[PDB]
């Protein structure tokens, strides 16, 4: 639920489209291993379709460890330091491939509730609403009921 | 004593239909002697054996009742076979710059 549940707002990571977009995924690392049935996916995907990925991705460092600690892992690192884990046992060349390419689309923020659907740095033009907008004002600025 | 592991890497010669007919002639000499017929046991192991030492590359038993024709073993023999494992096939490979794979295997 959103109240056992941290919450952030809606942001990129340096103004990621203003200037220029910067992909935020920097690295992926693929533990993968050679005999297990659990990375069979992961070493078919190696084999078909890594290649294909890097070089789309040129800003993506891919590393394939080709030895893994518990299960086969892809690790995405991006560039605002955030660190996701991805199992990817018993996945096929296809999941791991929607995967891949979902971490490589999304930023390093966090994949929690967002409070806004919208952020501006710039939510008035015109002028924020205060009380006396919209108010007229009166000769010599008096006050309601003063004597002068 | 075991002699060092035969690599199975196999690249089919050049004069290879050259080397076939010469071994064909010395085992069996008709015109089309692509089409001859190894339904002897006899001339079939001897084809082979002889291609298989000197090749250093035998028909495995799997394809072995398919050899029907000399053209079926010239078949066989013209087509290469790799042992390089996953590791080389994948590196070797002209990988992307931002594409690193190490093996600790």
């Amino acid at each position: 639920t959103a109240r056992g549940t941290p919450s952030r707002f809606l942001a990129s990571v340096l103004h990621n489209g203003l200037g220029r977009y910067v992909q935020q995924l920097q690295r992926l690392s693929f533990s993968v291993s050679r005999d297990g049935a659990s990375s069979r996916g992961a070493r078919e995907f190696v084999e078909r379709e890594v290649i294909d990925f890097a070089r789309r991705n040129p800003g993506v460092v891919i590393y394939v460890n080709s030895r893994p600690c518990c299960v086969p892992r892809v690790v995405a690192e991006y560039l605002n330091g955030a660190v996701r884990e991805e199992s990817i046992h018993c996945k096929s060349v296809e999941e791991i491939s929607t995967l891949v390419q979902k971490l490589a689309d999304q930023s390093g923020l966090d994949v929690i509730r967002i409070r806004k659907p919208f952020h501006t740095d710039n939510p008035s033009i015109q002028g924020q609403w205060h009380p006396f907008t919209n108010k007229p004002t009166t000769f010599r600025g008096l006050r309601p009921r003063e004597v002068q | 004593v075991c002699p060092p592991l035969r690599s199975r890497a196999y690249t089919p010669p050049e004069d290879l239909q050259s080397r076939l007919e010469s071994y064909v002639k010395e085992v069996f000499l008709p015109s089309n002697w692509q089409d001859i017929s190894l339904e002897d046991s006899r001339l079939k192991f001897n084809l082979l054996a002889h291609l298989a030492d000197d090749l250093g590359h035998v028909v495995p038993n799997s394809r072995l009742h398919q050899m029907c024709r000399v053209r079926d073993v010239l078949d066989f023999y013209n087509v290469p076979i790799q042992d390089r494992s996953k590791f080389d096939e994948l590196s070797a490979s002209n990988l992307p710059p931002n594409l690193k794979i190490t093996w600790s295997y």
